């Protein structure tokens, strides 16, 4: 026989598809649904946080004078915020692609609550944010960690730490390098200390569920219960607005795509969510 | 018109060519402009809506990439770096313009103080080192109109 | 990334996509062989097509 | 750099140069010789479309006449270096011409500089770019005819 | 780009490799090809283009791209940074490449073996020159897949 | 493989190896194939080729390999390199031949690769036969995956 030679789209002519199938992309896990989400019509919020209260208010058997404290609490303000995100497209590359036109979509769909999930993790009240779960949260004890041979021990013992305090627990909102790392443990040569001893389990441990969120500040693991701790109000729900006049369609023969909504998020106090940063 | 006499590139295009850059009438390049209209500006302005990364076209002429999000230039990299290129009215587009490739400015909106790259449709995305184009490590400012370059 | 919160600023945070292109390719190989040694043989037609197969 | 052994004659200055120096462009485009509506020519160097302006037109041949261009403002230039092997001088009735990049000497007409359209015999002129223009500016005095050194 | 110093599958002087600037772009790992030589060719014509004159695009994807018929540039056209070629089409030896402007050796190929012509099958070929232009510098001496200078 | 498509057809062996006046059974040693007369060509008659594993007889002569179900014969197998052809590698039957290990290229049926047999039937094949023998030692050069001298 004879050696054959490859030249690009060719060999036969039938082709009448180009690109199919929806695609992949790199993503992580959200804690945003778990919360409780309620409508409004104002036009900007004040909230309280918890500072420190006391105890005791000790009887005059003791020969002490009780308590007459009162409990104190610091307001923040939230003023309306937009979140966004946006896809470009060009009406041609979606005609002869074939499903890109449902695909865009889907990822324009995705792409916003991503960029919604990256804010209400990391970054620090500024002005134009709201409430962020990474400020909330309490302080670590260095004090709770202790000697271990496995990332998986330190973990299930951060998440015990919350119920002895009386906090609410329902999630475990964890870095996306500790999580993962906290599965993959070993006992020096292997063995997951955190799954059991012939199945691995990423989805639900100790009967509550794990989020891998990427930003959130390095290697932190929270234990918290999202319903109490923050709520969403939404002045307007999620839509998508296209425009063919805007300031990148009229350069180049483009269609804009714009996925947006308006938010608020109120985080009530600093208690019912624990941080703990792992052994020295 | 014939202003914009002297070496400007702070009063000619629409936006910065450069503020702390320098060329002659020394042509080290006699390409045009077919980036920023006249027929409907000065003679002084060119109407540059970025003087950043280029790609030829056919003939020789220098312009801004008009790309989309899934296209993009390739090679061809010069900055722009003219003052007045060996005129007696001003540079104005279609006119001579003397290039670089190491000069100065490169347009970015972002939100700045990271690299960036040219695909200006309206749309600017960041440098990287592996996927788009190596800038070489720099500060870009926020918004076109005022950009200093490191 | 910030998302911007002026809506009269279009986000310049936006998903980045690239097209790629694969041409089709042909994998082969022919075995000649003479039926009869095969047959006499008697497992050797079966495995020819297998190693043939396991080949390709 | 580019070297030359010809030179081509222009009433006004003299063009004898092809270096563009580093980032600019000395790439040999060869192209056919066409005279278009213009006066026949054998060989020469200063006529209606001889040296100078030009503008590709299809087929990879240079003449002058009107633009091909593909903006409003700015459009094609090439110029004929004349290096005496490979390249018969200024534009002729047939034979092949190697041409370069880089505007050189242009021919103006009545009141030159500045934004320009065309005259349609090749030569561009003043007005104000609508499809039409000019490719650089001189800064000498502009006259009548004559193939004017910028 | 513009001094006489080429031959060579990989030089290591100035305007012969970028890495950063320099008329051209190159990353810091590259991206690869997706048409061309990218991995070893023991055959095949690897699609159009052989000539050099291909855009990196976004993320690792290098892509096509070509001339308009009837039409060359007169401007600095894209070639691949200068690699050898064990493979059959491409430029590179299988190695991942980024794309340049002039200044960089490729391979041409053809049915002549006298001054470069133009081709609108999307490469430029080797034939005789009349009325096709020339290609690089040291124009087209090739014996297929020679080292020729751009 | 080099720009626009590698290797087809024939290639080129080498030419005069003369080999002359050993001891041992070796092919090398100018000598005959033969079937039977008076060998070949007049003056000025140039060789065909053939490639094959031939099997050394009585004698100072070579023939061809057959069956498997007929012993084994001669030393090691060989492939037949030229000396009275001007063409290739290989001879023409019934002149002075040397053989070597390289035959490169004229293609038949299967591979030469890590020694050659002889097959039931008689045609011509590669290693590995026994693993507790040595058999004829032909060792071709790098061509794999692609049909070729044995």
């Amino acid at each position: 026989m004879s050696q054959l030679s490859n030249q690009e789209k060719e060999y036969l002519i039938s082709k009448a598809l180009e690109t199919e199938e929806g695609r992949v992309a790199l993503a992580q896990a959200m804690a945003n649904p778990i919360r409780v989400s309620l409508d409004y019509q104002g036009v900007g919020r004040k909230l309280l946080v918890v500072d420190p209260l006391p105890q005791g208010a000790l009887p005059v058997y003791d020969k002490d004078v009780d308590a007459k404290a009162f409990v104190i609490s610091k307001r923040g303000q939230v003023p309306d915020q937009v979140i966004e995100g946006d896809r470009i497209q060009v009406p041609t590359f979606e005609i002869v692609s074939y499903p890109q036109v449902r695909f865009s979509q889907v990822k324009e769909r995705r792409f916003n609550v991503i960029d919604r999930a990256q804010q209400r993790a990391k970054a620090d009240i500024m002005a134009v944010e709201d409430a962020e779960i990474f400020s909330l949260l309490e302080g670590a004890a260095t004090a709770v960690n202790a000697v271990t041979i496995s990332s998986g021990g330190l973990q299930r013992a951060a998440l015990t730490k919350a119920f002895q305090e009386v906090e609410k627990h329902d999630l475990v909102v964890t870095k996306i390098v500790m999580n993962a790392s906290a599965f993959a443990d070993i006992r020096a040569w292997g063995q997951n200390e955190f799954d059991p001893v012939t199945q691995h389990e990423v989805l639900q441990t100790g009967l509550f569920g794990h989020i891998w969120t990427a930003d959130i500040l390095i290697s932190k693991k929270v234990p918290q219960n999202t319903v109490y701790v923050l709520a969403d109000p939404e002045f307007v729900g999620v839509m998508p607005i296209r425009q063919d006049i805007q300031v990148i369609p009229a350069d180049k023969p483009e269609e804009l795509r714009l996925g947006w909504v308006i938010y608020e998020e109120l985080g009530l106090a600093v208690v019912n969510s624990l941080a703990i940063a792992k052994i020295s | 018109p014939y202003v914009r006499l002297g070496y400007e590139g702070i009063l000619n295009g629409a936006h910065d060519i450069d503020v702390a850059g320098l060329n002659g009438v020394e042509q080290l390049a006699g390409k045009f402009a077919t980036i920023g209209a006249n027929g409907v500006k000065l003679a002084g302005d060119n109407g540059t809506n970025a003087v950043g990364l280029f790609r030829e076209d056919l003939g020789d002429m220098v312009n801004a990439s008009e790309k989309a999000s899934f296209y993009f230039r390739g090679g061809e990299y010069y900055v722009n770096i003219s003052r007045t290129s060996l005129t007696a009215a001003g540079i104005a587009a279609g006119d001579e313009i003397t290039c670089d490739a190491d000069g100065k400015m490169i347009k970015f909106t972002g939100t700045g103080k990271a690299l960036g790259v040219v695909t200006h449709v309206g749309e600017y995305r960041a440098g990287n080192m592996y996927e788009k184009a190596t800038q070489g490590v720099t500060d870009t400012d926020t918004f076109i109109g005022f950009i200093m370059y490191v």
